[PDB]
């Protein structure tokens, strides 16, 4: 259990903080989108509708 | 044997198109899977080790 | 040892550093879930 | 007869098929096993277009049209006046450019050179198997295929082209036309560049490979060097040929509207498909 | 499989080159620029120098006036909205005068004025390049071959722009500058001649352009596959023929019974790409002077059948 | 089991395992954010009366 | 906390800064397009109707 | 803060000004042009509906 | 790499395999005690 | 004002007489041109009308 | 301010007085234009109308 | 030692500068987000 | 020291113009701001 | 000192030269759009 | 001192032939566009 | 002295056929246009 540590003699940290850095971004990104894909978690069309801003 | 660009080319398929999906749900639309799936894979596809 | 060069120290030191980034990256995202669960849960 | 430094380049063997039993030449031509079969199907196809010319009743070489069975045969062969000749002419076809191909191999194994012949020459096959072969089998009839006529195979390309309105619009012929406008520019710079080199003002001495580089970075502020305008060249060609043939694999099979509609996609983005005003909106 | 030398296996890089001087006025040559990787892997690396003298000034100036031109037409179609200007980018057109106004230049800026005057610094500055071409091979020396080969292009471009339109008598007859529009034109001119397809200098024109395919696939094949004896030092083996010189005629002689030089493939090279435009600019030329329905002449020239 | 660190190169495998198992995990979450059934947002918004 | 400095000893920060100020740039140009595509944030729309600046 | 001035340092002056001279041409372009397409600030229509310039 | 590092590295990479197992376990029980699917 | 003359010590006066040369030519053609597209000022068509040469 | 003589030491003169020569003349060409094409100020336009030139 | 050639010190140097410049960046954020949410809440 | 070459007084004294022009910018922009805002309010 | 070359006495000699050319330059353009404003306002 | 290699006196003599040319090049074009906006007035 | 390595000699020569070329060409284009103007006045 202790040694997971010993990846970063196999993977340079560079590489791996970048792609790290990638992935995170993306996977934040894609689900952002999908919630304001999804009417129900849309916050600016929630405000919106709860505001009465629309006509 | 497989050299690390090939390997490297043969990855960044797989991230093309499994990036390309999600993205193209995410996005609502398949040209954003296209455009995203693309960068990042041509990103994987440039950087062998 | 392997290939990138770093010492079983280095990636002692590496690594806790690295956890406390993740530790703390984590724990504002649970902050940021609980305000929302609170706002609109999800369940 | 030889060229003068040919002989002793004319050893043994190279060859893939039937080791000293076809390994001579006619005159200048090196035959070999796929050398006998070449010329068989060549022959046989030439005097079928001929014989095909007495049954469709025309001597003109201009009018000499062999069809593919009507659509109504299916992929099923055909009578031969009506449509089993072509279906015989594109089987001599296919043997004599396949042997040709694999003639190529061993003449480069006798002389001890890369293969890089006979593998871009198999783009233009597969270019060719693709409209007579592989499109039309997807497409379930040989009545898909052009025929073998001067004029007649152009006729084929305007009614296959406007089945879909104007065929510039199919994006990958877009692509196809690019590398072929882009290497027949290659290919007069190349020309131009080693004979302006080789063949200075009057009374110069010859240009060096440096002087090449030069003259284009002073044109251009690039010079891609000998190797690469190799390189570019076939690279251009085969590109040019392998999305000619996905241009037309897609075409009827995937696709099936007017190809001016596909790009419908890009101005309906549903981020300004909105938007009035400009050409379409 | 062995190496096949399409992309390098190791680059090198040294101190930059500056060229070869000769008659050349160095001061109007620019520095070196960047070394790209990228490129390196499939030619040179290096960028630059380039040549900047008072053609070229003029005709990269004119050009960019052309561009610039073109551009600020698809901003006022685009509304001068950005998002309306990628959108409908492919569908801008920058149109001639419509035909009642014919070889005129009364035409509103609106109907055909802009086209004009657009065209008036694409003129310039193609022409302002050959001679580029033609001066940059004089100062080191060198044979005009790509000057007259370019005078082939020209050719082909002055009869769509220029000569054709003069000879039918409208500007109206020229090319529109836009992607989709000049494709539209493209399939338009076939329609209205009667299938251009059956215009033989069309049908020549393809042939050599089918042909320069054709010829660069065997020509670039074949020196890789003796680049292995130094093939593509072609100026070399033109000098002192090598054993890869050999072996590429031989290839040829034993595959279809002749053969080129390391010189004179070039020479057919050259021509094969000419000849492209050279039959394609009179096509175009007597494509509607001469001929208005080409099917109509090819059925009575024995290449269609009677109706 | 543990000779596959002799039959491959370790990162490739991490390489291939990290991105193939990221890319079956999204996959099923798309599956069930497809199937009415089983989205928890449209499920939540129909017990919330959100919509 | 204390020890994240030592990225400087693995990213070079010249490049870092470059990746950054293009990453925080197209961030922002993508949050504002988000809001002007959406007729409740849209600042110019919503100053048109509030002064009747069209009709 | 007043240790900024070590950006210079890290980044070519030269490289800096061109970079951020274009990006500042580029970007003031764009927004006049957004103004421009825009009804409600299209300040040459606006002005032409304010001195009744057509009609 | 040696047999040793092998299958050192092994014995490392199953107790994450165990880890990530278990949480998804947890998770499929989650998921369960919401909404089965059988 | 009076200092101007050092310009030529900067550029070399070949290539600014070029270039100078270039821009007169290409802007008095595009003037003349836009004038000629203009039916109020194509002093050709304006002498046409004047004199009843257009027929 | 005072101060801004020495960016003639980071940037060479030469490049820079072309660039801003290019960048000058497309920029006074391009909002001419944009004039020209605006019904209200093409002055070529309004002053046929107002001495009744054309019509 | 480090892929950069910096030093402990000039990495400590370099960062202690670079999260002023984030918290400089961050804190005008946060005013522009106060002044529009005062404007327009999207909550 | 630095990467540019530039010393830490090189870089001071080049940072002080610099930011001198940042301001002037900045300032003749908050007056564009401020007129457009006054004549047409956005707000 | 300096990228290009110029001494400082160079570069202020050449600044002060085309300050009076961005001077004058702006004068002439001032005073065409107050002759087009006079003319034509666009506010 | 300076980038071409003229002197100060060539420089003088260069540039006071060259502004006998804008001068002159200009006074026709003066006279050009008075005598047009004599025969047709844009303003 | 200049840049092509005409003496001043030679380059006031020069100049004088130069400009009688230019004379005679002028002299024969504006006989040409008033002969036009007679004709068909373009004013
Ligand atoms: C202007 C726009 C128009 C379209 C115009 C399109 C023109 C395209 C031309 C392309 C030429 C490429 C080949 C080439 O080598 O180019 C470089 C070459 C030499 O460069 P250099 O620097 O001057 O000299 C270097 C020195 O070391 C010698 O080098 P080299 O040995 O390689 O040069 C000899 C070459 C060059 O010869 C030519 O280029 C001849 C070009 C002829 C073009 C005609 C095309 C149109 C007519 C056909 C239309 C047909 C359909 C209508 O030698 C050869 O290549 C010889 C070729 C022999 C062909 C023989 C054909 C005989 C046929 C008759 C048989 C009768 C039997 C009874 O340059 C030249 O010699 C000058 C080329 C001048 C081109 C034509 C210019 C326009 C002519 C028409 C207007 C002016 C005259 C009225
Ligand atoms: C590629 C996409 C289309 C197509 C579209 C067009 C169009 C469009 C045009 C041609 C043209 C030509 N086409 Mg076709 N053509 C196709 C398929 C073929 C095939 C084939 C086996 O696939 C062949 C041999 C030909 C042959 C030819 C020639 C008659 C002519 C000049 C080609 C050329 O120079 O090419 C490059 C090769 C060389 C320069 C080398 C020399 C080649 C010689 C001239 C070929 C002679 C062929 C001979 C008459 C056919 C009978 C063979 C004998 C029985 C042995 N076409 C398909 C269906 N083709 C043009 C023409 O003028 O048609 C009347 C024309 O306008
Ligand atoms: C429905 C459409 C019609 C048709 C209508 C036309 C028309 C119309 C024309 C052609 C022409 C051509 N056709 Mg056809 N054609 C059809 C079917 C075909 C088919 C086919 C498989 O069906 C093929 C292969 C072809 C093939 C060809 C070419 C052989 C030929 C163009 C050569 C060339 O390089 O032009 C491209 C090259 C140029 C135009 C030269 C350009 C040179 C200038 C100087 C470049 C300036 C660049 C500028 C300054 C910008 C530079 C910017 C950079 C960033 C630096 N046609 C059908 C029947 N075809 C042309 C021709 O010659 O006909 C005889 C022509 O005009
Ligand atoms: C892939 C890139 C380009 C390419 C490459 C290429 N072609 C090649 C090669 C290469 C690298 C060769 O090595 C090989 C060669 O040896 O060249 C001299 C060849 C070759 N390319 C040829 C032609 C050719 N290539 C073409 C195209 C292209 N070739 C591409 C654009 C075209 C057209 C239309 O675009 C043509 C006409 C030959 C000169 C030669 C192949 C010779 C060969 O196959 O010889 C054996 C066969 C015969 C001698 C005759 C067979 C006769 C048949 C049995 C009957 C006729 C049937 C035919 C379908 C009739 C069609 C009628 C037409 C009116 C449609
Ligand atoms: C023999 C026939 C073939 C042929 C040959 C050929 N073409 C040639 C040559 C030859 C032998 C040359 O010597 C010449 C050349 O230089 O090649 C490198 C050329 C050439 N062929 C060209 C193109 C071309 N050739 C084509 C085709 C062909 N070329 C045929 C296939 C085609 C097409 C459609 O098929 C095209 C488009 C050019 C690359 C070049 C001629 C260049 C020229 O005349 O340029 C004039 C215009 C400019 C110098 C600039 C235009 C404006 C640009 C946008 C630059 C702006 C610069 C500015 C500083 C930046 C502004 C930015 C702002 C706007 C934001
Ligand atoms: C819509 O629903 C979907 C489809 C999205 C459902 C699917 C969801 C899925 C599949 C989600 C997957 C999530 C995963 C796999 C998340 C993983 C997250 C991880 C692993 C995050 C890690 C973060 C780590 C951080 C922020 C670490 C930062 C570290 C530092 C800042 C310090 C780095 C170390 C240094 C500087 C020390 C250097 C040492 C020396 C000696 C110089
Ligand atoms: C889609 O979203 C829209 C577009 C609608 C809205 C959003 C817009 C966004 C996201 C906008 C973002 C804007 C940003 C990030 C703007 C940033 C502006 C900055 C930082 C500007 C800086 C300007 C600096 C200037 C003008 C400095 C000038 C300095 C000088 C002239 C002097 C230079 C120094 C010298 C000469 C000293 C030399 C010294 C020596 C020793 C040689
Ligand atoms: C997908 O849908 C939306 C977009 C709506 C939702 C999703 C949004 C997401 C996922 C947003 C993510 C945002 C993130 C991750 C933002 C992170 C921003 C950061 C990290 C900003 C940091 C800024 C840092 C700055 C401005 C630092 C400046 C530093 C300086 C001015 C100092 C320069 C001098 C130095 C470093 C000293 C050099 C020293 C020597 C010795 C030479
Ligand atoms: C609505 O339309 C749009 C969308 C386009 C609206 C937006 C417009 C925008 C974004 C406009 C932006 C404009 C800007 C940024 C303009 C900047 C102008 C500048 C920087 C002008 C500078 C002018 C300088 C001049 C004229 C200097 C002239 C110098 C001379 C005449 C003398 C030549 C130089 C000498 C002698 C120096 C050499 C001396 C020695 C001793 C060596
Ligand atoms: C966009 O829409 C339109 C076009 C309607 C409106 C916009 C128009 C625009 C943007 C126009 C811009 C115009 C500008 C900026 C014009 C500037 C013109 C200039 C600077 C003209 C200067 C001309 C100078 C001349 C002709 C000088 C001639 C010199 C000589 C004849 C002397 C030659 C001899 C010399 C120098 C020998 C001396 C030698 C020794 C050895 C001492
Ligand atoms: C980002 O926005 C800006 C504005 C900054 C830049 C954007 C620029 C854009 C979007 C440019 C778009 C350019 C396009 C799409 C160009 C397309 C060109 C095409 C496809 C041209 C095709 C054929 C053209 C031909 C054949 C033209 C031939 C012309 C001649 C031979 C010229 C003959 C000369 C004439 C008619 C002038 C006669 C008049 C006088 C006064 C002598
Ligand atoms: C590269 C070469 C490409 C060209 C190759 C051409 C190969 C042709 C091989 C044909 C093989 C035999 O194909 C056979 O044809 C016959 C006759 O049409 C078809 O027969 C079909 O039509 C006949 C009448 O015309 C009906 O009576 C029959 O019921 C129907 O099936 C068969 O269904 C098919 O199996
Ligand atoms: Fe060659």
């Amino acid at each position: 259990m202790s040694k997971f540590y010993k990846i970063w003699m196999i993977f340079d940290p560079r590489r791996v903080f970048v792609a790290q850095g990638v992935f995170l971004f993306l996977l934040a990104v894609m689900i952002h989108l999908i919630l304001l894909s999804t009417p129900s978690y849309n916050w600016l069309e929630i405000s919106a509708a709860k505001y009465n801003r629309v006509a | 044997e497989v050299s690390e660009f090939a390997f490297r080319l043969m990855m960044a398929a797989v991230i093309f198109v499994g990036v390309g999906i999600m993205f193209a749900f995410a996005g609502g639309h398949w040209f954003v899977g296209l455009v995203v799936g693309g960068l990042v894979a041509a990103f994987f596809a440039a950087t062998p080790n | 040892l392997g290939y990138t060069g770093l010492t079983d120290e280095q990636a002692q030191e590496l690594h806790s550093v690295y956890m406390s980034g993740l530790w703390l990256f984590s724990a504002v995202a649970i902050v940021a879930h609980l305000a929302v669960y609170i706002w609109r849960p999800w369940f | 007869a030889l060229l003068s430094f040919e002989r002793k380049y004319r050893v043994p063997g190279g060859t893939l098929v039937g080791g000293n039993l076809f390994d001579f030449w006619v005159g200048p031509f090196y035959v070999g096993f796929f050398g006998v079969a070449t010329f068989f199907f060549a022959a046989l196809g030439i005097i079928l277009i001929a014989w095909s010319a007495v049954l469709q009743g025309t001597w003109n070489p201009q009018l000499i049209s062999v069809y593919p069975p009507a659509l109504e045969y299916g992929l099923g062969g055909a009578p031969l006046a009506k449509g089993g000749l072509w279906q015989i002419i594109t089987i001599c076809a296919t043997g004599a450019f396949v042997s040709w191909a694999l003639r190529e191999v061993e003449i480069c194994r006798k002389l001890g050179i890369g293969y890089h012949i006979p593998f871009a020459f198999a783009f233009a096959i597969l270019a060719y198997l693709t409209l007579v072969l592989f499109r039309p089998v997807m497409m379930g009839a040989w009545g898909y295929a052009f025929p073998y006529g001067i004029w007649t195979h152009l006729d084929w390309v305007s009614n296959t082209g406007y089945t879909y309105g104007n065929f510039h619009y199919n994006p990958a012929h877009m692509i196809a036309i690019s590398f072929f406008f882009t290497n027949a520019l290659a290919l007069a710079l190349h020309g131009a560049l080693v004979l302006s080199a080789a063949n200075p003002e009057k009374g110069k001495e010859m240009r060096t490979p440096d002087h090449e580089d030069t003259f284009f970075r002073d044109l251009v502020g690039y010079s891609i060097g000998t190797l690469g305008i190799h390189r570019l060249g076939l690279l251009l060609s085969l590109s040019a040929v392998f999305f000619s043939a996905l241009c037309m694999i897609i075409t009827g099979t995937i696709w099936f509207d007017q190809w001016v509609d596909w790009w419908q996609w890009w101005v309906k983005l549903p981020w300004w498909a909105n938007i009035p005003g400009g050409i379409n909106g | 499989a062995e190496y096949q030398n399409i992309f390098s296996q190791v680059q090198v890089r040294g101190p930059a080159d500056l060229g070869m001087t000769e008659d050349v006025n160095l001061a109007n040559r620019s520095g070196v620029g960047p070394f790209s990787t990228l490129l390196g892997w499939f030619g040179n690396a290096q960028l630059g120098p380039i040549y900047l003298g008072s053609l070229g000034v003029l005709s990269l100036f004119s050009g960019l006036m052309w561009f610039f031109t073109i551009g600020i037409w698809f901003w006022y179609q685009a509304g001068w909205n950005p998002a309306v200007f990628l959108r409908d980018l492919f569908f801008f057109s920058l149109e001639p005068p419509a035909p009642e106004y014919g070889l005129s230049f009364a035409a509103p800026l609106k109907e055909g004025g802009l086209w004009l005057i657009a065209s008036f610094f694409m003129f310039v500055a193609v022409w302002s390049w050959w001679g580029r071409t033609y001066l940059r091979a004089q100062a080191l020396g060198m044979g005009k071959h790509t000057a007259w080969a370019f005078l082939s292009a020209i050719w082909l471009w002055m009869v769509l722009g220029f000569i054709r339109p003069i000879l039918m008598g409208s500007w109206s007859e020229a090319v529109p500058y836009g992607i989709f529009s000049h494709l539209d034109w493209t399939n338009n001119f076939s329609l209205v001649h009667g299938n251009l397809f059956y215009n033989p200098f069309h049908g020549l024109s393809i042939a050599f352009l089918y042909g320069s395919a054709l010829l660069f696939a065997m020509h670039g094949a074949t020196i890789l596959a003796v680049s292995r004896f130094g093939g593509e030092r072609e100026l070399e083996q033109i000098a002192d023929r090598g054993t890869a010189a050999e072996r590429a005629a031989l290839f040829w002689r034993w595959t279809m019974g002749f053969n080129a030089t390391m010189e004179g493939i070039h020479r057919w090279a050259i021509w094969m790409a000419v000849l492209v435009t050279l039959t394609g600019g009179i096509g175009i030329l007597l494509s509607g002077t001469v001929v208005d329905n080409w099917y109509v002449w090819g059925q009575n020239h024995g290449m269609a059948p009677l109706n």
